[PDB]
Order: C-alpha cells, then sequence, then structure tokens
RNA sequence: UAAGGUGGUUAUUGCGGCGGGGCUCACCUCUUCCCAUCCCGAACAGAGAAGUUAAGCCCGCUUGCGCAGAUGGUACUGCAGUUUUGUGGGAGAGUAUGUCGUCGCCUUUC
RNA sequence: ACGCUUGGUAACCGUGCGUAGAGUGCAAUGGCAUAAGGGAGCUUGACUGAGAGACAUACAGGUCGAUCAGGUACGAAAGUAG
RNA sequence: CGGGGGCUUCACCGCCCACCAAUUCCUGACAAACUCCGAAUGCUGUAUAAUGUUCACUAACAGUGAGGGCUUGGGUGCUAAG
C-alpha cells in the first residue's frame, strides 16, 4: 500500500475556561487560524495563540455572526 | 447497471446501519409500492436492482412507470482468493445501496391494484428483504 | 362534506403519558391557530373515515367541556415500519383567514385559498 | 462602498479599531462637510461627551476654512484645558491629515492638549 | 492637470473647410497661419454632405 | 471657453426640460466621459498610446491584464490595452471636434447605430480608426485599429438618452 | 419637535418598493494656491455660495425577498434488565407565527 | 448580464448584479473583505542585553509570550516593528 | 436557448420535422475525509453535602513491559472466525 504515513498531533484545543481565573500570561486558546478573536485585556499571538494581559476571569460571549470574542474581566 | 458516473473516493468505510429509516417511507407519485419490513439494515446491490427492474417491466408490458427511490452510490470492496489477512483493501467489487426497515424502493402510478400488486410480487422474488405491499392512504 | 371527532383533552404532557396513551389504542394531537395550541387525545377510531379517504373534510373537534372548534387536518406522523398514526396537527378556522388545503382534481392535488366557507370540494 | 460616504465609514472603521480614549486621554472626532466643521471629545469607555466646539458661536471670525479650523482648535483647546484634561487621542474621523484636519492639530497643539 | 506629461501642441487651431467656406476654431494637435492661428484644410466640415 | 458646453447649458436643458415631463432642474442627464479604449493583440507594440494622446491632447494609460487565459497565450499582466479617460472641458473639446469632423468622413457613413445602448444609458461606439482625425499624418503609423469609445451619461433609461444625444451632432440613423 | 455628530445591542436591526422634508446635511460652480491621478479636480485637497430636494440622508407605509421562530410529536441518548421495556435528557426538519428596530451622550432648534 | 473594429462572451474597455465561489509561492486543514488579499512612498526591528507567565511533556528536545534598558525605521501623533 | 440527423433546392441559404440535449423552476433522496443546524454523555472551575489519607511531595527497593474473555463504539475481513 501507498497510505501509512501521518504527523504528530500538536495537542490544540482551549485552555482556562470561560469561568476560570488566569494571569498576566497564561495561554488561554490554541488555534489554527483566528477562530478565537481576542476581546478586552486579551491579545493575539503570531500563532493566532490568544494571551492574558492581566489577571482576572475569562469570558467568551459569542457574538458578531457567531464570532468568539474572548475577553477578561479584572478582579 | 446503476452506479455513479464518478465519484471522488474510491474505497468506502463500511458502516453501521440503525434501523428504522425516518425518511423514505411515504409514496409519492405512485400509489402502490412495496416497503422493507426487515428487522435489520441490507445492501442492494446494482445486480438486484436491475433484476427486480426488468421482472417488474416484463409484466405490465407498457402500462405505467416504475420509479425505483433508491440508488447504488456506495461502493463495496472483496479482495481475491488466497490471499492472507491484510494488506490493504481490496478492489472495488461492486455498488449497494443501504436499506433500512421501513424504506420504500419500487412504485408503479399506471396499472390498476390487480396488476400492480401482481407485479410487484414478481419483483419482490429477486430482493433479499421482506417486503410488504402498501398503498397509499388518498386512494 | 365535514366529519366530527370527540376528544379528550390531555392533563399530563410528556413521554410516560404518550406511552401510557398509546398502549391503549390512543392517538394524542394537536390543535393550533387560535389563542393557544389545545393537546387532546382521539380514540384512533375517529379517523380511517378523515385520513385514508381521498377527499377533502373538515373536522368538528368537540371535546366534550369544550366546544366546536372547526379544524382543518394539516400534519400527520405515521410510523415507518408499521404505518400507524402517532400525531396529528389540526390548524382552526373562526370565521375569515383565506385559508389554504389541498383540493383533489375531477375529471393529482391542487392547492387552493379561499374563504372557510368558500373552499371547493372538487375543481374541475 | 464607494458612495464618499461608505468610503469614510471604512477608514473611520480602520482608525477606530486602535484609537479609543478613558475618561483621561479621550478621544477627539472630527467632522468636515461643506461648511461649519466640527470637533468633538468623546469617551469612548463610558459614553458621555466631555465637551464639543464648532464654528457657530460668537467667537469665529469669518475667512478661509484653514485659519477658521485654526480657531476652532485653539478654541476648543482652551476650552478643554480648564477642568484637567491634559492629554489626547486625536483620530481623524476618516478624512485624510492635511487642510482643515491639520490646521485644527496644529492649532490644538499651539495651545496645551498634550499629544 | 499634471504639467510635464500631456502634450503642448494643444492649442487654438482653425477647421477652415474647402466647400462651403466655413471656418470653425476648435482646440486640437493638427501647416501654416490661416488668420491668427494655424489651419487645417480639409474637405468634408459638419456642413458639408446630406445626411447633416 | 468650448462650444459645445456652452450650447448645453444654454439649450439643452431647457430642450429636455419640456418633452420629457421633467420638474426640478437638477434632474435633466447630462454626460459624465467619454472615455476611449483600444484593444491590441500582440502578446513592443504600444504606439497605440501614442497614438491616443494625439486626438485628446492628453496622456494615456496601459492597463495590464488581469486572466490568463492560455488559449491566445496572454500570460496576464500584458500591455493589451490603452484605456484613455476625457471627463472634462477636454472630453467637450474632443466630443466637439469628433461630432463636427471625422465622424462625418466614414466610408458610406450612414449615421451611428441607434441601438448600441446597453440599457443603463451610457453609448458605446466603435470606430475603424482611418485617416478620418486631422491629428494623424498618415505617414509614420501602421494602420492603427479602432475604438471603443464609451460615452457614460447620466440618464437612467434608455429613452431618457439618446435624447441629449440626438439635441447634439451625432445623428442616429433616422 | 426636528436635524447633525458619536457609541452599545448576534439582520425581529438587512435588501427592495411606494409618498413627504430641508437654519445644520448633501449635491452644486472653479482649479491661482496646499494636495493628487501608473490618464483624467472621476476620487483626494483647496477656494465659493447662482441653484436644488433631483439624488445621498431622515421620516410614514408595505410580508414582497431576507432574518427569527414556537407548543405538541419524533429521532437519538445516560442508568437498570432484557425479544419485550422502565426511568431522566431531548434534537434537526416542518407548521402556526413575529419583524420595516431598540437603548445612551453632545450642538442648533420647538 | 447588457454594449463595442480587430475580438471569437473566453484578451482590454463602460454600466449593473455579485460577502467571498478569488487570492494567500509550493499538499491539506483552519482563518482572512473594519483583510492575513492588491498598490504607492519611505526604510532594514531579518537590532543588542534578555525572558514575568504558560502549553506540550520519559529524557534529549519543542511552542507562545508580557514588562525594562541602549540606539533605530515609519508615522503629525498615538502607535507598530526582536 | 443552441448543436447532430431526413425531404426542398444555384445558396451547411430562406424552411418543415424526431432524438441526445445549456440555463431555470418543482419534487424524491446519499456521503468518514459535506455542513445552514445539532443533542445525551463526557471534560474543566467555584461552592455545598456525604467518606476520611484513600491525594500530593522526598529517599530507598522491586517486579512488569508475550495478555485474554465478555458488553458497548469502530477499522480490516465475507456486518465470517475462540
Amino acid at each position: 500500500s501507498k497510505n501509512g504515513r501521518e504527523s504528530e498531533s500538536k495537542r490544540l484545543g482551549v485552555k482556562i475556561y470561560g469561568g476560570q481565573a488566569a494571569i498576566a500570561g497564561n495561554i488561554i486558546v490554541r488555534q489554527r487560524g483566528s477562530k478565537h478573536n481576542p476581546g478586552e485585556n486579551v491579545y493575539i499571538s503570531k500563532d493566532h495563540t490568544l494571551h492574558a494581559r492581566v489577571a482576572g476571569v475569562v469570558k467568551f460571549q459569542k457574538k458578531r455572526d457567531n464570532k468568539s470574542y474572548v475577553s477578561i474581566i479584572p478582579f | 447497471m446503476l452506479q455513479p458516473k464518478r465519484t471522488k473516493y474510491r474505497k468506502v468505510q463500511k458502516g453501521r446501519m440503525k434501523g428504522n429509516s425516518q425518511r423514505g417511507h411515504e409514496l409519492s407519485n405512485g400509489m402502490f409500492g412495496i416497503k422493507s419490513v426487515h428487522e435489520d439494515g441490507m445492501f442492494l446491490t446494482s445486480r438486484q436492482i436491475e433484476a427486480a427492474r426488468i421482472a417488474a417491466t416484463r409484466y405490465m408490458k407498457r402500462e405505467g412507470q416504475l420509479w425505483i427511490k433508491i440508488f447504488p452510490d456506495k461502493p463495496i470492496t472483496k479482495k481475491p482468493l488466497e490471499v492472507r489477512m491484510g494488506k490493504g483493501k481490496g478492489a472495488v467489487e461492486y455498488w449497494w445501496a443501504v436499506v433500512k426497515p421501513g424504506r420504500i424502493m419500487f412504485e408503479v402510478g399506471g396499472v390498476p391494484l390487480s396488476v400492480a400488486k401482481e407485479a410487484l410480487r414478481l419483483a419482490a422474488q429477486k430482493l433479499p428483504v421482506k417486503t410488504k405491499f402498501v398503498v397509499a392512504r388518498d386512494f | 362534506k365535514s366529519i366530527t371527532i370527540k376528544g379528550s383533552e390531555r392533563e399530563s404532557v410528556g413521554k410516560v403519558s404518550t406511552k401510557a396513551l398509546r398502549n391503549a389504542g390512543a392517538v394524542p394531537c394537536v390543535l393550533y391557530g387560535g389563542n393557544q395550541a389545545v393537546h387532546f387525545s382521539a380514540d384512533a377510531a375517529a379517523f380511517k373515515n378523515l385520513v385514508y379517504t381521498p377527499n377533502a373534510h373538515t373536522v368538528v373537534i368537540e371535546l366534550g367541556a369544550g366546544k366546536s372548534f372547526n379544524a382543518i387536518l394539516q400534519d400527520i406522523q405515521v410510523h415507518p415500519v408499521t404505518d400507524k398514526i402517532l400525531h396529528i396537527d389540526f390548524f382552526q378556522l373562526f370565521d375569515d383567514k383565506e385559508i389554504t388545503m389541498e383540493v383533489p382534481v375531477k375529471i393529482r392535488k391542487l392547492k387552493v385559498k379561499a374563504l372557510p366557507a368558500n373552499i371547493p370540494e372538487f375543481v374541475e | 462602498s464607494l458612495t464618499k460616504s461608505e468610503r469614510r465609514q471604512r477608514i473611520k472603521f480602520r482608525i477606530r479599531k486602535t484609537i479609543s480614549g478613558s475618561a483621561a486621554k479621550p478621544r477627539l472626532s472630527v467632522f468636515r462637510s461643506n461648511k461649519e466643521i466640527y470637533a468633538q471629545l468623546i469617551d469612548d469607555v463610558n459614553g458621555v461627551t466631555i465637551l464639543a466646539a464648532s464654528s457657530r458661536e460668537k467667537e469665529i471670525a469669518k475667512g478661509t476654512n484653514v485659519e477658521i479650523a485654526a480657531a476652532v482648535g485653539k478654541l476648543v483647546a482652551e476650552k478643554a484645558l480648564k477642568a484637567g484634561i491634559d492629554t489626547i487621542t486625536f483620530d481623524r474621523g476618516g478624512y485624510l491629515y492635511h487642510g482643515r484636519i491639520k490646521s485644527l492639530a496644529e492649532g490644538a497643539r499651539a495651545a496645551g492638549l498634550k499629544f | 492637470m499634471k504639467k510635464g506629461i500631456h502634450p503642448e501642441n494643444y492649442r487654438l487651431v482653425a477647421f477652415k473647410d474647402m466647400s462651403n467656406d466655413d471656418v470653425f476654431i476648435t482646440k486640437s494637435t493638427a501647416e501654416v497661419d490661416g488668420v491668427e492661428y494655424p489651419v487645417v484644410k480639409m474637405e468634408i466640415s459638419r456642413t458639408s454632405h446630406p445626411f447633416y | 471657453t468650448p462650444r459645445l458646453k456652452e450650447e448645453y447649458k444654454s439649450r439643452v436643458i431647457s430642450a429636455l426640460k419640456e418633452e420629457f415631463g421633467y420638474t426640478n432642474v437638477m434632474q435633466v442627464p447630462k454626460l459624465e466621459k467619454i472615455v476611449l479604449s483600444r484593444g491590441v493583440g500582440a502578446a513592443l507594440i504600444d504606439y497605440a498610446v501614442d497614438e491616443l494622446t494625439k486626438i485628446t491632447g492628453q496622456k494615456a494609460v496601459i492597463t495590464k491584464a488581469r486572466k490568463s487565459v492560455a488559449g491566445f497565450k496572454i500570460r496576464q499582466g500584458y500591455p493589451i490595452g490603452c484605456k484613455v479617460t476625457l471627463r472634462g472641458e477636454r472630453m467637450w473639446e474632443f466630443f466637439e471636434r469628433l461630432i463636427t469632423i471625422a465622424v462625418p468622413r466614414i466610408r458610406d457613413f450612414r449615421g451611428l447605430s441607434a441601438k448600441s445602448f446597453d440599457g443603463r444609458g451610457n453609448y458605446s461606439m466603435g470606430v475603424r480608426e482611418q485617416i478620418i482625425f486631422p491629428e494623424i499624418d498618415y505617414d509614420k503609423v501602421d494602420r492603427v485599429r479602432g475604438m471603443d469609445i464609451t460615452f457614460v451619461t447620466t440618464a437612467k433609461t434608455d429613452k431618457e438618452a439618446k435624447s441629449l444625444l440626438a439635441e447634439l451632432g451625432l445623428p442616429f440613423k433616422k
């Protein structure tokens, strides 16, 4: 046969969820492309990874034509 | 024989058919038909489909049509004989259609009941499914 | 033409109620179009003169304690492997709604829109 | 987007994507038009507008639009340097930074309102 | 316009016809001076032939 | 300064105000542009640019291609176009000289096609580039091909259109 | 009351059609200057106020296209025994139906 | 789709309809129009010293990354560029 | 819409006829590598209520790294195989 090759998984998925606390540099979402867009106190990296900016509580709040906008409420 | 002119992929996995098909169990454009009252899914092949169609078409020579509400869309493979287990999937052997309990396969619109019962009874003897003769409510 | 149907208002809705209702030869039906949807039950015998007939009828739903409802048959659900009726859905008519129905042609069925009292039985 | 208004809305969108303002350091929006240019100080984090200037008052002398815009900028700067506002983020509102907009900005820069 | 790209020979020239002696002063890029500007002697003007 | 602009603003405004049921002065159609283009089937033959910047007094462009259909071996990004646009008093002078001379110089000139309108109000007319235009000398030319002149106007319907043109020097074969 | 500027709200907020309006908005006239067209004052920029609601814009109507969408029933499914089933969760599609927005802050107005 | 010499509805042009069916060098997936797609002007941050905090994790390895200092490019400025 | 085929003729010229037949509308219905939708369960965090080291860390010492049957979701095989 000619079908016996595959690559290792990149362990993508959703890190700390929309009800838990994060800190100044915690990875929130690992993606391939910005499908979860950054909101307030949340920025995006080169690899479309969502990072926190300050300590607070995560909140997804999908809106604007079904587009997730992950943000952080400071506390 | 009925088969797609072309398709995206050649080999297809053999899934699991859970019965009681919730779509395709009502008569449309025909008043008589045969429906599967089996207990588990079946694979209706193109050879069986053509045999049943020609058997039902030889009866009622030129009266009415024969609607076939099914199509052999999935390919079933078979590796050659005297070959040990496992060197990849085998070549596509034939094409078949999934038939779940409740699906209607053949329909007749033109002929009356006396001829449409005999034609469908003659055609149902070529299919590997227990079939019952159904008539439309608005009749 | 017109038929009559004596039903019974359902006091409990759910899965256990529907199971205990179908374990006794009854059929749950719903009727909507007015103030609120009313759920009732038929004895599975008031039909076979409305569902299996090749004509257009109008049902007079009478719940006993209620009143005439003057419904039209709109939706039917059947079992795939037994052809038994599982659910019926009726649409109310009071005085004027320009209701749409399906009328069989007389020498399959054409869609017509007319007042509740001006519906033809067969078109030619 | 080519109706002389959609074209400006696009610029305003891709400017507001990065320009904003809190209670301190608010935003300064400008509106041009055929005559009587306007300017306003908005707080985008909390709603309420702080102040607003326009060439419709008993303080503007008639003349060229560039001089009128410079006078309006001086007026809005002198009015904003009363409560304590010292910094601002000057956006454009979809207008090229050249002409009346630049005149207003330079008239505000000659006064205080560090920006 | 943009000075330095367009032809500067775009001057006023006369289009004096030959049949009816009609002189039309236009602006074009084109001989010699006819009266006060270059002239282009032609055969058929706007008013020379039928269908006009 | 041009003749046809003054003639329009003096007579054609009042002419189209009546005979069409118009009320406002800002409702009569007007000519927006006279953009003229020319195709080149040479996939160093760009003499068409210099040819077009002689009868208009205005520079032209190249308009590199976009489609890479290998039927003609086009290889998208080619100089096949000219597309010189005139939408000012330059256009007024060009239209004036065109309608007064070198339009009535075609071999057996019976006018123009009265059904060349695209339904939106524009008028696309193709000429075959004779020696008609009194700007070329027919000496150092390679018999340059014609043009596909396009008068874009403000008129909304074809019936309301063609009236601003019939009120001018263009004959519509009738 | 009306208009202009600027924000929040996942089109029940959009698209289209039909009528009305102009202290502010907009077309509208010109290119000496600031500025620009891979050609054009078309766009951008500047200098003005002869005209205009024609259009943009804003109001009122329209179920027309879109968008939203039940109750009931069904599929599917967690746990327990089994040919049957009992207990909970419960869709999608479809029907009735709804929608021609709503909530703030500034300036001129009544 | 409608018009126009070559030119043929598949070359260029003009007017409408077109939320993405294009393109993103190279396979597939995800994303992108308020562009990550295309153009023009100026430039070299494809810098130096470094890594708060996390994701993967047998080890060896791997990935993202915020502040500070020294001098830069663009921009009116915010601000962006390791 | 148009192309292939029979008769009428200087003219694949003006015609007349039956099949394969672009685009559009209406129905019936398929897909692990299709999705305008979309559960049950499972996973994560906080608090509470039951049980109490069952949890986590350090040091030392091991064995194991040939597994198998049954129920459920699947791939291959012939919806065959202890």
